[PDB]
């Protein structure tokens, strides 16, 4: 029907499961990966 | 010489008129010669002009002026002209010719300072020499000093468009005082005496635009058009047009007239690249309207500019690079009140992510 597009084309969508992910901030893995690397050669 | 017993003078003297008055000639053509036929007769004569005497005080004129006719190389222009200097400088023009040449390059201090030696001792020229020096007081704010000038040019000879013109450009700033002398006096006067003009006719259109007349707008730009060379005269020309064409639903005719006024003189001005911005709206070609768009801040912001993007923003969420700009735009309606009515709605409308 058309009901179907006429509502999936004018509504809005700011969060979804994703969104719910990421920070909303700015946390990058260079921070992250730098400790999760330094781990790995110890063992 | 026949039997005239050494007379190689008034010969070199002859031929010498057949090498300027050919680039003088040349400037002002018809509708059956081109530029390159007269250009041709001019380099061929002057090359036997200098068999008998060479590098004269004439001599120099041709091979200065013959790089305004091409467009190019303006140093070179500039270096024949001051020879002249050093040879025999016996008259004014002799010395004018550096001027123009600092004009080119965007010099009008320059140029300023060599056309004052022209109206001391004001030699003899029809072409009204305080003209050009009426003309390089349109910059630099000397208001005062452009009029003087264009009002000599009037009461020595009415004959010359090229002073009165001026003083409607100099007055078309003024939309709510002095507008039968901006529609009579500087346009039905400068029209009667000189139709053959693009200016004159370019300006009778955007004069009558306002009026409701668009039977004339585009019946004298296609007059205006035709008859120009250079660029800066052609996209005005075309853009009448097209902002004729759009008022009456007709976006097709005038969108090509848009392109053509940004692809003919881009750096001239910023309405084409509006009237671009307004015009890619159409067909749902919206992408390129913002990328014409954005030319118009680089040269300055627009109350009503902030609004175009605003409403053709292609930002939706999670998209930076595009909501940044409605946000700036949105800023700039915020503060001043021009009936805002839907001014908040796009505000609100980014702010449903954020705060």
């Amino acid at each position: 029907v058309d009901v179907t597009r006429d509502i999936v084309s004018r509504e809005r969508v700011w969060r979804t499961r994703t969104t719910i992910l990421q920070s909303t901030g700015k946390n990058f893995s260079k921070n992250i990966f730098a400790i999760l690397q330094s781990v790995k050669a110890r063992e | 010489n026949l039997d005239y017993r050494d007379h190689e003078k008034d010969q070199m003297t002859c031929l010498d008129t057949l090498a300027a008055y050919y680039v003088q000639q040349a400037r002002k053509e018809k509708n059956k010669d081109n530029k390159k036929d007269l250009i041709t007769q001019a380099t061929l004569l002057y090359t036997m002009a200098d068999k008998i005497i060479m590098y004269d005080q004439n001599h120099l004129l041709g091979r200065a002026c013959f790089c305004l006719l091409e467009g190019d190389k303006m140093d070179q222009a500039d270096a024949q002209f001051h020879f002249v200097l050093n040879q025999s400088p016996n008259n004014i023009p002799a010395l004018l010719g550096k001027a123009c040449i600092s004009f080119n390059k965007k010099d009008y201090r320059g140029a300023l300072a060599y056309y004052k030696k022209a109206l001391r001792t004001n030699p003899g020229c029809p072409a009204e020499v305080r003209l050009g020096m009426g003309h390089c007081f349109v910059k630099l704010n000397k208001l005062e000093k452009a009029r003087l000038a264009f009002s000599r040019a009037l009461e020595l000879n009415s004959k010359c468009v090229g002073a009165l013109v001026g003083l409607a450009v100099l007055e078309l700033n003024n939309k709510e005082a002095d507008s039968i002398k901006n529609g009579v006096q500087l346009l039905s006067r400068a029209y009667t005496i000189d139709p053959s003009n693009p200016m004159v006719l370019n300006h009778l259109a955007n004069h009558f635009f306002f009026k409701k007349d668009y039977s004339k707008v585009q019946h004298l730009a296609l007059h205006a058009f035709h008859n120009t060379e250079v660029e800066a005269m052609q996209a005005e020309s075309c853009y009448q047009l097209a902002r004729s064409f759009h008022v009456q639903e007709d976006y097709d005719q005038a969108f090509q007239y848009y392109y053509q006024a940004t692809q003919f003189a881009s750096s001239s001005f910023v309405l084409p690249f509006f009237g671009l911005g307004q015009m890619y709206i159409y067909r749902g070609d919206k992408e390129n309207a913002s990328q014409c768009f954005e030319k118009v801040l680089k040269a300055y912001p627009n109350n009503y500019e902030t609004m175009k993007i605003l409403g053709s923003l292609y930002a939706a969420s999670e998209d930076q690079e595009k909501r940044d700009i409605a946000k700036g735009h949105l800023k700039k309606v915020t503060e001043q009140y021009p009936d805002d009515v839907e001014a908040w709605i796009e505000l609100a409308q980014i702010l449903e992510q954020t705060d």
